[PDB]
């Protein structure tokens, strides 16, 4: 739980796939939709993530995605340590799980204002990120940060 | 289309 | 210089156009790349920011993205206030037109690095917001917004 | 092809 630590998570709808980063410490995330999980895709997504936040580790979400070499590369690049991402405390099983939940809760409630699915789950980002449960996920990612900082 | 994305 | 309050920016680069969100009071950025810049991807890309910064305020790069009524229906949906972006202190066109030359400059730094413009680009943004001038402008931003929480 | 985002 440092400043740093992000969870890669991918999770399927509507026969695609969104890929969320999560900052363990805080719950915040970013998301996007991709037709489908490469180590391509993972990349860019790991390069536009670090570029944003201030991203020491990740912990990769399967072991493709761990030995993908153009993961490794962006990895390398953005000056991320690349880790497994083995709930070695059973606790992360379930609180990723239940994020996925939540996540497809919120695009179900905001899916019909969206003719494509991006824009879904741009809103559902937006509403997660926003949710006070009291401070929000992105009050408690730049307290985090700042705190770190100073 | 009366969405957010697409007002048409 | 609220800690809300962002700037659009469009630039042009190998016949595709480089859309980018400024956090005024730190020079922070977001960009992306776009064919064109139209008013849906202007609306998708301010809903993508808004979910994951405190966007108050937003000037509009030019009047046909403030006309724009799908910008306009993306910023009553993420709760931001969309105005102008009339320079009416004139050190503002100065700023935005070194920024872009900025960009352009660290773009060509890294160009053969990518295969593609988009990997360029968020190269650069990742090097424009890490770079110490000492904080980073991904310091100040952090700073700005956690002391406005608290 | 040598490059970040396409090794080959
Ligand atoms: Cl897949």
């Amino acid at each position: 739980s440092s400043p740093g630590i992000w969870q890669l998570d991918c999770t399927h709808l509507e026969g695609k796939v969104i890929l969320v980063a999560v900052h363990v410490a805080s719950g915040y995330i970013e998301a996007e939709v991709i037709p489908a999980e490469t180590g391509q895709e993972t990349a860019y997504f790991l390069l536009k993530l670090a570029g944003r936040w201030p991203v020491k580790t990740v912990h990769t979400d399967n072991g493709s995605n761990f030995t993908s070499t153009t993961v490794k590369a962006a990895c390398w690049w953005a000056g991320i340590k690349q880790e497994d991402g083995i709930p070695y405390n059973p606790q992360s099983q379930g609180v990723i799980e239940s994020m996925n939940k939540e996540l497809k809760k919120i695009i179900g409630q905001v899916r019909d204002q969206a003719e494509h699915l991006k824009t879904a789950v741009q809103m559902a980002v937006f509403i997660h990120n926003h949710k006070r449960k009291g401070y929000s996920a992105g009050e408690r990612i730049v307290d985090i940060i700042a705190t770190d900082i100073q | 289309a009366l969405k957010i994305d697409n007002l048409d």
